[PDB]
């Protein structure tokens, strides 16, 4: 898997929750949409590539926003990239979405799909506008907003890695569950509530958890994904968006194969995929 | 000279699905607030009686496909801890049950079914995955299983489709006389030998009649006192009348790139294996493949449209009932909401059907 250009599109508003699990992250406000940010965001990744959106073989869409999706607040599936494809005219693209996947997960999965069936350009999106779902007030845990775009020709050669969080090994971690809101008296009321419950070594946890995955491929520099404020600068963190400034600052050092570490909140792991860059 | 790769072989090992035990009659109570319900209706799509999971009766999304892939495990003396691989899918955004996994969890959103489901069986040592792509699933989860299979990143993977449709039905519209809920489960192994393989698939979208079917946040079409609003499959009529000739070409469309990377036409073809929208679609594609009505049946009758379970189902009637018999080779194919269009050339061996 090749990353030939990265998009990214965040709000510009964002709201600090407190809690072990707290931070002070991107949030989408009133109204907005996520086509609003994912639509510009692969914009500029094409044009980074110099790929027209005809060209697009395949896009693979990660989204757990219950609504908020596109010009119709209301809709939740098809899923985005659905829609995605029409307003972008990739006339010539298959569409499927992975759901609650890691994007390290998705584009080693996808990467192998791809590959075999001899596709060229790939477009992997991540994005959320996360006002259908209630944040958890008693932890201080929020999915960051935005919208995230991978432009990659895949290689079939991409190694997966899924590996244990650290901290105690004998702990049992209590995953992130998103139950339905069971009296919905509005179509504006939140459609789910985050459920992550307040544990204070998670953050740490998950950061070991992702040198201990490093360790597999010693000789690759790697990014990563924080989706918890603690101990970050500013108690601000991007969730997977942070990916982005890290993957331009790896391009702008000339650096040719990197690795890319994922925290999946729904299995409590982190999963790894090996990837190649193009220079920028 | 040097010598080329070779990908392995993907054998459809056995296949099993598991349906709702009630079934409900075109006439059934549950139709009561329906409008615009004649006889017509009924004989034109097809469908004479559904099923739907009793959640009260323990039947769900989760519960069914235990039963199902422990059945099929067993049956198929596969170990847990020998499945490399899970895939699933399921069209309704809204699961209900976790098992003994996360037993306090009751409707959810996420997380999804993989992850889940590889802990209550004990698959130990499956990448679990959530893929969608609504009454095509089935045949994604076919093909990312069988690239797994082919580079040599799998040796085992266990598919499932689980579609509890009837929770996003509005009963006071037409629009939930056609769907159904059902269960399927298949295996997917490296071949020993030449007996079985995928041939070759073709998979493209068309996102221009998006807004047609649709998954939203709405209320009744036709409420009664306070309702409440809920995740409904909802309809633009004015929409699908225009895409009159879109669904029947484009999955004929999928069958002929399919066939042409297998090196195939239709006249090699032994069965042809189609989702189960309408009686008239599945004749119109068949009929845009040159394929004969002995070469095909149609389910929907006693089952309903159950999205991704209708190939899936179609599959294990014809090998059940001896219309698919070992070393034919068939095309499976089929439309879905989005859109999206997916056909698949098999070479089959000896099927476990369980």
């Amino acid at each position: 898997m090749l990353i030939q250009a990265v998009g990214v599109n965040l709000p510009p508003s964002y709201v600090c929750l407190e809690g072990p699990l707290g931070g002070e992250r991107p949030r989408a406000q009133g109204d907005e949409m996520l086509m609003q940010r994912l639509l510009p965001a692969v914009r500029e990744a094409l044009d980074e590539a110099a790929v027209k959106p005809e060209e697009i073989d395949l896009i693979v869409g990660l989204a757990l926003s219950p609504d908020h999706l596109i010009e119709n607040r209301d809709i939740m599936a098809p899923k985005i990239g659905h829609p995605l494809q029409k307003v972008l005219g990739a006339n010539r693209a298959h569409v499927f979405d992975l759901t609650d996947s890691s994007l390290a997960r998705a584009l080693y999965v996808v990467d192998t799909l791809a590959s075999d069936q001899g596709y060229r350009n790939v477009l992997v999106v991540r994005g959320e506008s996360s006002q259908g779902l209630e944040v958890d007030s008693e932890s201080g845990f929020a999915l960051a907003d935005g919208a995230l775009a991978l432009l990659c020709r895949p290689t079939g050669k991409a190694a997966f890695r899924r590996g244990a969080l650290g901290g105690d090994p004998a702990q049992e971690w209590l995953p992130l569950s998103i139950p339905l809101n069971t009296d919905i008296r509005q179509v504006g009321d939140v459609k789910g509530h985050l459920n992550l419950p307040a544990q204070p070594g998670l953050p740490e946890a998950v950061r070991a958890g992702f040198t201990r995955l490093a360790g597999d491929f010693p000789q690759l520099n790697w990014v990563r994904e924080e989706w918890f404020g603690q101990g970050r600068p500013d108690g601000r963190c991007l969730g997977p968006f942070e990916l982005a400034s890290q993957l331009r600052a790896a391009q702008r050092d000339r650096l040719d194969e990197l690795l890319l570490i994922s925290f999946d909140p729904f299995g409590m792991v982190v999963e790894g995929v090996t990837l190649e860059l193009a220079g920028e | 000279l040097y010598f080329q790769g070779h990908m392995h072989k993907v054998k459809l090992a056995a296949i099993t699905c598991e349906l709702p035990a009630r079934s409900y009659e075109n006439d059934d109570p549950v139709f009561a607030a329906v409008p615009d319900l004649s006889e017509s209706w009924w004989q034109f799509w097809g469908v004479n009686r559904r099923g739907y999971f009793d959640p009260r009766n323990g039947e769900n999304e989760f519960s069914l496909v235990v039963r199902a892939a422990e059945r099929l495990l067993r049956s198929s003396d596969t170990a847990p801890d020998s499945v490399d691989m899970l895939i699933c899918s399921a069209s309704s955004p809204i699961m209900t049950d976790a098992g003994d996994v996360l037993p306090d969890l009751r409707g959810r959103l996420y997380p999804r079914m993989a992850n889940v489901l590889s802990k209550q069986l004990g698959l130990s040592r499956a990448l679990p995955l959530d893929s969608q792509m609504e009454a095509a699933s089935f045949l994604l989860n076919l093909r990312l299983a069988a690239s797994m299979i082919r580079q040599g990143k799998a040796e085992k993977v266990l598919v499932v489709c689980s579609e509890y449709i009837s929770n996003l039905l509005d009963f006071t519209s037409r629009t939930s006389t056609l769907f159904a809920d059902g269960c399927a489960v298949a295996l997917l192994t490296r071949g020993d030998d030449d007996s079985c393989d995928l041939l070759a698939s073709a998979e493209h979208s068309d996102a221009t009649f998006y807004e047609v079917a649709t998954g939203r946040w709405r209320l009744p079409e036709n409420p009664t006192g306070e309702a409440k609003p809920r995740l409904y499959f909802s309809l633009f009529s004015d929409g699908q009348n225009k895409m009159a000739s879109f669904v029947p070409t484009n999955v004929p469309i999928a069958m002929r790139r399919a066939l042409e990377k297998a090196g195939l036409g239709s006249d090699d073809i032994d069965y042809f294996v189609f989702h189960q929208p309408a009686p008239f679609l599945v004749k119109a594609w068949a009929e845009g493949i040159g394929a004969r009505p002995e070469q095909y049946q149609l389910t929907m009758g006693d089952t309903g449209v159950m999205i991704s379970v209708s190939i899936p189902y179609t599959l294990m009637t014809g090998l059940r009932e001896g219309k698919i018999r070992p070393g034919d080779r068939i095309v499976m194919a089929g439309a879905a909401t989005g859109w999206g269009f997916a056909a698949q050339v098999w070479q089959l061996g000896e099927v476990l059907v369980c």
